[PDB]
């Protein structure tokens, strides 16, 4: 906009990633371990056109592998600041010129300050640079890439001027764009073609159009009167006649196509916002319980299931119905996959979060930000000492709750209505008040069903908090469907999940509350599927060797392995995660790890595994049955 | 070094004699530069019996230092009463000066070893020879210490069993009357060179005091950590005027006022951070001058573009801006192809820093402290001016396991080069290699006195004496006594060796320095580099994108343009508009980072090197794309 | 003193003698885990006594200590004093 | 530098000509010529770099298609060769020269360090001098071996290859010696502390005592030979030092194994000794009569 | 927008808590009273923790206005306060685990009001009024010390040994 204001002429629809890189380079990067996104392509360009050495902030870790695969021909070597043999490796890299990748720059050593600043001191032919005691000879080929797995870092201003930043961090807009592109590719591939063709009216198509002129001119002057061998050279001249007009049509049809993709992409945008919100809620789940750790691969696998492997989409051709079914299945499958690895207390919490996300994303309903703000922070409202009156039939606590609820404008007449209601007490002492909450809130216009649901939620919170969870369930049933929570209130169907939704390299982590063992479920599943299973108990140093031998056998032969009580070996579990990251398992290979819920299990293993939380069924009856069976 | 008799000095030497008559260990505290060391040395040397031994304590000092000093000056003699330590000189009271009693580091259990050692000596009158494991008694040994208050960062409080014995005096700053007396004496001495300006001695001396006091009232350590004033600034003022006047055969009163104002600006206006504070100093210099020098016309006496330089002419006389600009530009273009091949643009805010650095290089005991944003020219302007003035640049290379003895040896080598060989050195130090503060209190003695006692102890003293007498013979002075030779060596080190510290603003809280000690700020001349303004960005952009063909004869200037550079050429051409847009990029990025800070997001430092990298990328990309299209 | 702790355990097993760990919580995590494994092996060897099918006319019980099969006497026992704030290691719960 | 001074003098002399002479395009040619010489003065400075050698001069000659003679080369021949047009070739050759100079000076550092490295020796109970500083020696050997292995990956490595390989062998041999040597030291020291502290150990373990006597004699002779020439390279070239030290390591390990088995047998004979440390048990058995 | 609401929340929390807690005036006569010793210790702890919380909330409000930058400790504090978590820096007396911050500051206000009332009673009527004041054991940071102090006061008054005293409880609905 500022350039436009100054009458400086610039392209209107510039594509940065396309203006700065040829398609061969992008193909080479995607051949390497580059996640193909707009942000990731821009970052990859920043790793090509850098004057100052780059700082790669990559919590995922994809970019380090990308740099390693790109520079493998130059024999790049891995190092970290925390490594003891870091300074000498840096000395060798600076001395000989091999490129280097240095990890964990959060603990940035200051000895690298001149190296990043390129403070060469020239003496004759010897170009020295100071490093510690030594003055080492800067080889021309030297390049260094600093890396950070931590995305929450505050670097000094000294280092910022000495380095250019490259952020491989997932955010709201990045994931929104990724999901929107995925939907456009999966459900409206014609618009995907017309979008990729709009970023190919830059260098790609014209480059090909004149690369054909190259071959034309190669086979145009190769003449000694033999141009008219049949007077059919026009074919070579007709192959260029077509494409030109074609790439003259698209250049003419570059405003219709742009408007069309805009209009069609805004339609599929609420789905993308819901996707971003859902994934970031799953990321937020960490601070509710230490086990509730889910990678972005988890959400992307959920989305691949919801888009491509969705049986509800079969036979549906209208795109609006497909979009609605995709949204509903997204919410349903996300809840099922997450809540299968959650304690029963927190299922309602995550369902409430998803219901709020849909309410943000649903059309025609207000956000209800104020009512939810009072729901979550109504107690934060202040009642002055002595300001609470006495109300007939209400205890002191219910009186404070009603006084707090009266702050909202809809419940302004709440106290008088409660006093005037003759049938209030029967409701207040009822066993299931949530099903028959009275109408007390004042409305200027009739409310939507979800508005009634949230108002009933506030009233139940005020009067009968003991039923709040039940009321909360109704709110979920009012927003996400009646059968939404029902699938969790069922026996665990490990057969289909392990067969379809689990990859061979992803271990099935079966976590149980202490004192409860879940290996019987895996044994039953192995019996049902008719698959040989080898079970090993990790309780000694020998068990590690047995497990390693069994896993090395099964990964090749595709057998099933179970490791019992692996929480006793945290470090060996870290080693097993590192091992699992490198394998190429057979399709039928499966690795079950049964453990008890303890905080000593590695966070990365939980992040890189399918978590299933098993709890005993509450009741005296089941307890006695378990005791008698044991 | 014999203190000018002032009221505080006479009081404190009276108390010194009273508390030395009882052999109690005196201690003096006060802010840096108050004058405690000089008063202590003068009072001690006034006594006939007292033999002063000047020891400077540091974080690594131990009982071994005191034992070594006793072995040097004192000796053990056996007597029927017992083993007695006594000075070798009969009938003389050996008094140990401990210039920084606070500074030794506490152990893990909060006790200073040397302080406890001194405590047992002063209280029990002796100590235990560990080699012989036998008690010995001091006979004519005393201790007298100096300190900064324990609130300062590098200091620590003393043990209460130790503070009981020592009486502590607080040497505050002299104040207006004492400063007027002291610098009346100094300026009456200084004006003896030119006999027509003696009558203007007393009016000048008040001004040097008055403005100084005004600064001390207007700028405090709260606003910035380095806004520290003391009589050291007044002595630097006197030294600056003295060096200006020494080669001059005569002056008018107005030239004296101009030199006074120039030194005021170069000592006070440089340290300031905010532009409006600099404007206040600009107005107040004029106000003080016209108050204390009436009937002297301001236009001739003090024009705003005040510059003094020695390159244009053999004498230190005022010069015009344009001639200095041309000379520095020519020398910088020479410097491109001589030592470092990187372009360096001269803009209005970097020529001034060149002149300031040169000025501090010409003064005696001239040490500079360049503090400013990362980049911006420090460590590049210092090297440039050092190359221009012929000063061989020495930079310390700290290794791991770089004990204080290695720093001691480096200091020995540079001191030998600067004093014995008469080779001017710019001793550049950077925050990267100044990570440890333990070695930066050995440097304070050098900055304040030019000699660090205890460096050359042993055969090194003999070798340095030999080389020193050789150098004196080279200079044409015949010296015999070791004390006089050491004094001449110290004077040569004052003349030749300079120290150039380079620091970033007070964001180094994590470092052990935090805000470095106020003694370090006091000892050096501080220069606030700041960040490049709009004009600096515009000029460094124009001279980097001048080789590009950014010319368009048909550039229709917009009716209303947005401008960052208020002094743009009007009507702007295409190159002018493009460079103004290039500065818009930097300004908008700074605004965006400030906004991100406003909303709590993680910000990243934006520095001039970002702008240089942007301009380099713009040039390379422009060349590449134009070459492709051609 | 860790370097004697395996030797001390073998001595307790062979001679017959009790061993009490005062404030076993205060051992650091590596120390806690290693000693926990050793005591777990000893306790399993002791629990092997209790089964009735094993006739003790010829029953040389053994435990894996310091990579050797050390005979365990029945009179031996091990005790672990603890300070809450907390729980015993998962090996020995 | 002197060339720049002379060129600047020439340019300032040219600038003082009368205006009538200057309008001519031929003065212009000479002024442009001196301007071009000033411009390529940077590449002239870079061509006086000590990095360039006979091989790099040959490379410049081949790529620029000029048959120079290095001893007979003059400034004018380089000047009239289009250095301005051919700056890319010059930059490439001097880059290769910088890389090869870096590798060469690294090998020089290796050669100087290992030709000047002396094995420190400290007296031990007035019986011999044992080597001190194993940590420093092994750290330096590890640094140099890793640096040579990294140098093998350098693009400029082919020139120095053979030399590098030689040093690699020597470096490995050095490690292959001292990794053994410290072991042969430590066990011996340990065994010494057991076999002379107690005078009754001779009667308990006569055969091991005799073997340790015959081992101590040989080790003392080897340490005397080392003390007469404490240089690392002099020590490495001792005839059959590696096999002798391997034999000493094997035999000392055997005697230590026998001693450990004997002490374990004594512990198992009287199980309460399992509460007693190794040195304390040795004191107990050795002082059986006291 | 999270700081827009957090500003109002922290402002309300600052307004709720009293600005200061006057310290009790120790004298020779009242130190013999166990009740004065207990209430002096309580007032000391409450005043210290009060200054801590007031400074923290003032810094939070300054950050929300842009006056103050987000330090690491401060940033962690905003993370806890925005989420309703009780910071570890605030818990120095025994409280229920998992409590939000509103309940904690409300209990704070009640405790400090009780401490102010008892301090005013001590200053006005001396330590003798400490016996007749009705003390909520919930509002004390260590009510066990109050029970012990009442036992000691009864022992001192009636000259009985502490072992020979036993506790009884009377629940009275009558006013006065
Ligand atoms: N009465 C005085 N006469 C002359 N100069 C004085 C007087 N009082 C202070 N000064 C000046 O004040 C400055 C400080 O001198 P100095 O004694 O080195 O201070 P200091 O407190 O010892 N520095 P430090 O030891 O690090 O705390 C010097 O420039 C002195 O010349
Ligand atoms: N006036 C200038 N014109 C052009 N380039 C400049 C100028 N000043 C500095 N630079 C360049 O900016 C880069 C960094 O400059 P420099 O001042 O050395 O950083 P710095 O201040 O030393 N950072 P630090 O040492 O950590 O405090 C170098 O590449 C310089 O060539």
């Amino acid at each position: 906009h500022h350039l436009q204001q100054a009458n400086i002429q610039f392209r209107t629809d510039i594509a940065r990633t396309e203006y700065l890189s040829n398609a061969d380079e992008r193909l080479r990067w995607q051949a390497s371990s580059l996640p193909a996104d707009d942000l990731c392509t821009e970052n990859a360009i920043m790793l090509k056109r850098f004057n100052r050495y780059p700082l790669i902030i990559d919590p995922s870790g994809q970019a380090t592998e990308f740099i390693m695969n790109e520079y493998k021909d130059r024999k790049i070597t891995r190092t970290s600041f925390l490594d003891d043999a870091f300074r000498k490796n840096l000395e060798s890299a600076l001395r000989f010129g091999n490129p280097l990748l240095v990890q964990d720059v959060e603990s940035y050593d200051p000895v690298l300050n001149p190296v990043l600043n390129r403070e060469v001191r020239r003496t004759g032919g010897r170009v020295l640079i100071t490093l510690g005691d030594q003055d080492i000879d800067l080889s021309p080929s030297f390049v260094i890439f600093l890396s950070t797995r931590d995305p929450t870092v505050e670097f000094p201003p000294d280092l910022c001027s000495r380095v250019t930043f490259v952020n491989f961090t997932v955010t709201r807009s990045s994931l929104q764009s990724q999901c929107l592109n995925e939907v456009l590719k999966a459900e409206r591939p014609d618009v995907d073609e017309k979008r990729s063709d709009l970023l190919k009216l830059q260098g790609e198509f014209q480059l090909r159009l004149r690369q054909l002129e190259k071959s034309l001119l190669q086979a145009l002057n190769e003449v000694k009167g033999r141009i008219l061998d049949d007077d059919t050279i026009i074919t070579t001249l007709e192959n260029l006649k077509r494409e030109a007009a074609e790439v003259t049509r698209k250049v003419e049809e570059t405003d219709i196509v742009m408007q069309e993709v805009e209009t069609v992409s805004q339609q599929y945008l609420p789905l993308s916002t819901a996707c971003s919100s859902i994934y970031f809620t799953m990321e937020s789940l960490k601070q509710i319980h230490f086990l509730y750790q889910y990678s972005l691969q988890f959400f992307l696998d959920i989305y691949h299931n919801v888009l491509y492997e969705n049986p509800n989409l079969k036979g549906v051709t209208d795109h609006t119905q497909r979009l609605c079914i995709i949204t509903k299945d997204l919410f349903q499958v996300a809840f099922n996959r997450v809540a299968r690895g959650m304690l029963h207390q927190d299922h309602i919490t995550f369902a409430m979060l998803l219901a709020r996300i849909k309410l943000k994303g649903t059309v025609g309903e207000p956000t209800y930000e104020a009512e939810f703000q009072h729901f979550l922070r109504g107690k934060e409202i202040v009642l002055s000492a002595g300001s609470t009156p006495k109300i007939p039939g209400l205890t002191v606590e219910q009186a404070e709750a009603v006084v707090r609820l009266s702050c909202l404008p809809a419940f302004k007449d709440l106290i008088a209505k409660v006093q005037a209601d003759e049938q209030f007490s029967i409701w207040l002492d009822s066993s299931s008040p949530e099903q028959t909450v009275p109408h007390l809130w004042s409305e200027e216009n009739p409310a939507t069903p979800i508005g009634q649901a949230i108002h009933r939620l506030l009233l139940i919170q005020a009067f009968r908090p003991d039923r709040l969870l039940a009321m909360a369930h109704v709110f979920v049933s009012t927003n996400l469907g009646e059968s939404f929570m029902s699938i969790m209130e069922q026996p665990l169907d490990l057969t289909h999940i392990v067969d379809t939704e689990v990859k061979p390299n992803t271990p099935v982590l079966m976590c149980s509350v202490p004192g409860y063992d879940a290996s019987g479920h895996v044994e039953d599943l192995a019996a049902e599927q008719n698959t040989q299973i080898t079970s090993i108990a990790i309780g000694s140093a020998e068990g590690f060797n047995q497990a390693d031998k069994a896993i090395n056998t099964a990964v090749k032969s595709g057998r099933w392995v179970m490791l019992k009580n692996v929480h006793l070996a945290p470090g060996w579990l870290m080693q097993l995660e590192k091992k699992l990251h490198s394998l190429q398992p057979h399709a039928c290979f499966r690795l079950f790890l049964t453990m008890e819920i303890n905080p000593k299990v590695p966070v990365n293993l939980l992040r890189a595994g399918r978590i299933f939380v098993f709890e005993p069924p509450p009741g005296v009856k089941a307890n006695m049955l378990r005791t008698f069976s044991s | 070094d014999v203190v000018v008799p002032t009221l505080d000095t006479v009081r404190h030497e009276a108390l010194l004699y009273t508390w030395l008559a009882e052999h109690k260990p005196l201690v003096l505290c006060g802010p840096p530069g108050s004058g405690k060391t000089m008063t202590l040395f003068s009072a001690l040397r006034a006594l006939p019996d007292m033999e002063v031994v000047g020891l400077n304590f540091s974080s690594a000092t131990t009982p071994e230092l005191l034992l070594k000093t006793f072995d040097h000056y004192c000796e053990y003699r056996r007597t029927p009463n017992g083993v007695v330590l006594a000075p070798v000189q009969l009938g003389k009271w050996l008094v140990l000066f401990c210039d920084e009693i606070n500074l030794p580091d506490m152990d893990k259990y909060g006790t200073q070893r040397v302080i406890s050692f001194i405590r047992q000596m002063v209280e029990h009158g002796g100590f235990y020879r560990t080699s012989d494991q036998t008690w010995v008694k001091l006979e004519r040994i005393q201790f007298v210490g100096a300190c900064n208050p324990p609130t300062d960062p590098g200091r620590k409080p003393l043990s209460h069993r130790f503070l009981r014995h020592v009486p502590v005096v607080y040497v505050d700053y002299p104040g207006p009357a004492s400063l007027t007396q002291i610098y009346g004496t100094f300026n009456r001495a200084m004006l003896r060179l030119v006999p027509s300006l003696r009558t203007y001695a007393e009016p000048l001396t008040a001004a040097m005091v008055e403005f100084y006091t005004m600064s001390q009232e207007r700028f405090t350590q709260d606003t910035q950590p380095h806004y520290i004033y003391s009589p050291r600034e007044m002595t630097r003022w006197v030294r600056g005027i003295f060096e200006a006047l020494r080669p001059l055969e005569t002056l008018p009163v107005e030239g004296l006022i101009r030199i006074w104002a120039h030194e005021a600006l170069r000592l006070f206006q440089d340290r300031l951070v905010e532009d409006e504070e600099r404007r206040w100093t600009d107005e107040n210099i004029d106000l003080v001058a016209l108050k204390h020098f009436p009937n002297i016309d301001k236009e001739k006496a003090m024009s705003r573009p005040i510059l003094y330089s020695n390159w244009l002419s053999k004498d230190y006389i005022p010069v015009d801006q344009e001639e200095l600009r041309d000379y520095v530009k020519a020398r910088l273009k020479v410097f491109y192809e001589e030592e470092l091949d990187v372009p360096l643009v001269l803009f209005n805010e970097v020529l001034d820093h060149v002149l300031r650095i040169d000025r501090i290089f010409r003064q005696p005991q001239g040490h500079l402290l360049l503090i400013g944003v990362s980049g911006a020219g420090k460590t590049t302007l210092s090297r440039f001016v050092a190359w221009m003035n012929g000063l061989s640049v020495y930079q310390i290379k700290v290794h791991r396991k770089y004990t204080g003895e290695d720093f001691d040896e480096d200091l020995r080598t540079v001191l030998r080069r600067s004093g014995c060989k008469n080779e001017k050195i710019a001793f550049i130090m950077d925050e990267s290699n100044v990570l440890d503060s333990g070695f930066l209190e050995r440097m304070n003695t050098l900055l304040a006195n030019g000699e660090v006692p205890g460096l050359f102890e042993g055969d090194e003293y003999a070798t340095l004496m030999t080389q020193c007498k050789e150098g004196a013979q080279k200079e044409g002075l015949m010296l015999d006594s070791h004390e006089e030779l050491y004094k001449w060596f110290t004077s040569q080190v004052i003349r030749n060796l300079h120290v150039v510290f380079t620091m970033n603003p007070s964001s180094e809280g994590l470092k052990d320095r935090a805000a470095t000690s106020p003694a370090l700020f006091n000892r050096c001349v501080l220069n606030w580099f700041g960040d490049w303004s709009t004009e600096a960005l515009y000029q460094v952009g124009k001279e980097f994108t001048s080789k590009m063909d950014l010319e368009k004869p048909n550039y229709v200037v917009p009716d209303y343009m947005p401008v960052v550079y208020d002094k743009l050429p009007q009507p702007p051409s295409h190159r002018e508009a493009i460079v103004n847009s290039c500065v818009f990029v930097h300004q908008t990025l700074h605004q965006a980072n400030a906004r991100l800070a406003k909303r709590g997001g993680r910000t990243m430092a934006i520095t001039p090197r970002h702008y240089l990298d942007f301009i380099n990328h713009y040039a390379n990309l422009f060349h590449e794309k134009r070459s492709e299209l051609e | 003193d860790f370097q004697a702790m395996g030797r001390i355990f073998v001595g307790l097993c062979q001679v017959g003698a009790w061993g009490c760990f005062d404030e076993f919580n205060r051992l650091e995590e590596r120390m806690l885990s290693a000693v926990s494994q050793q005591v777990q092996c000893i306790q399993e060897a002791l629990r092997e006594h209790s089964s009735p099918n094993h006739d003790k006319a010829s029953a040389p019980i053994t435990c894996e200590l310091l990579n050797k099969q050390v005979k365990v006497s029945p009179d031996m026992a091990i005790f672990i004093t603890m300070n809450p704030g907390s729980n015993l290691p998962d090996n020995l719960k | 530098r002197k060339l720049r001074q002379n060129l600047d003098g020439l340019l300032n002399q040219l600038k003082n000509f009368p205006a009538r002479l200057r309008q001519y395009a031929s003065y212009e040619f000479v002024q442009r010529l001196l301007k071009g010489y000033l411009k390529i003065n940077m590449l002239v400075i870079e061509l006086k770099s000590e990095a360039l050698k006979d091989r790099h001069w040959k490379q410049l000659m081949k790529r620029l298609h000029v048959n120079w003679v290095v001893s007979e080369l003059t400034l004018g021949q380089i000047w009239d060769v289009d250095l301005q047009k051919n700056e890319a070739v010059v930059k490439d050759v001097l880059l290769v020269a910088q890389g090869e100079m870096a590798l060469e000076e690294f090998l020089k550092q290796i050669r100087e360090v290992w030709n000047t490295y002396e094995l420190d020796l400290v007296n031990y109970q007035n019986k011999c001098r044992l080597i001190r500083g194993w940590d420093d020696l092994f750290n330096k050997v590890k640094e140099h071996i890793n640096s040579v292995s990294a140098m093998k990956l350098s693009p400029y490595y082919k020139v120095f290859e053979e030399d590098a390989l030689s040093w690699e062998d020597k470096l490995n041999r050095i490690m292959a010696l001292f990794d053994v040597w410290i072991d042969v030291q430590r066990r011996w020291v340990y065994l010494e502390g057991i076999f002379t502290g107690s005078a009754d150990i001779k009667h308990l373990l006569p055969v091991e005592t005799q073997r340790f006597q015959s081992i101590s004699t040989e080790f003392l002779a080897l340490m005397k030979k080392v003390s007469k020439s404490p240089l690392v390279m002099d020590v490495l070239n001792i005839q059959g030092v590696q096999r002798s030290l391997e034999r000493l390591a094997d035999l000392l390990g055997k005697i230590q194994k026998a001693l450990g088995e004997y002490l374990e047998r004594e512990r198992s004979s009287f199980p309460r000794f399992y509460f007693v440390g190794d040195e304390d048990l040795l004191e107990i058995i050795g002082n059986s009569k006291n | 927008a999270w700081m827009r609401t957090l500003h109002t929340t922290a402002s309300n929390w600052l307004h709720l808590i009293p600005q200061t807690l006057s310290h009790l005036k120790r004298t020779v006569d009242n130190i013999k009273d166990p009740l004065f010793r207990f209430f002096e210790r309580e007032v000391k702890m409450g005043a210290r923790l009060l200054q801590d919380v007031r400074q923290d909330l003032a810094d939070v409000v300054q950050v929300c206005e842009g006056k103050k930058k987000q330090t690491n400790y401060l940033r962690t504090l905003i993370n806890e306060l925005v989420k309703g978590i009780l910071p570890r820096s605030w818990s120095h007396y025994t409280v229920p685990a998992g409590m939000t911050v509103i309940q904690w500051v409300s209990d704070f206000s009640e405790r400090i009001k009780q401490l102010q009332s008892v301090s005013q009673a001590a200053a006005s009527g001396g330590a003798k009024e400490l016996k007749n004041i009705h003390v909520c054991l919930g509002g004390l940071f260590v009510p066990e010390a109050y029970i012990t102090a009442t036992r000691q006061y009864v022992a001192q008054a009636n000259s009985w040994s502490l072992e020979e005293l036993c506790l009884e409880v009377i629940v009275t609905t009558s006013q006065s």
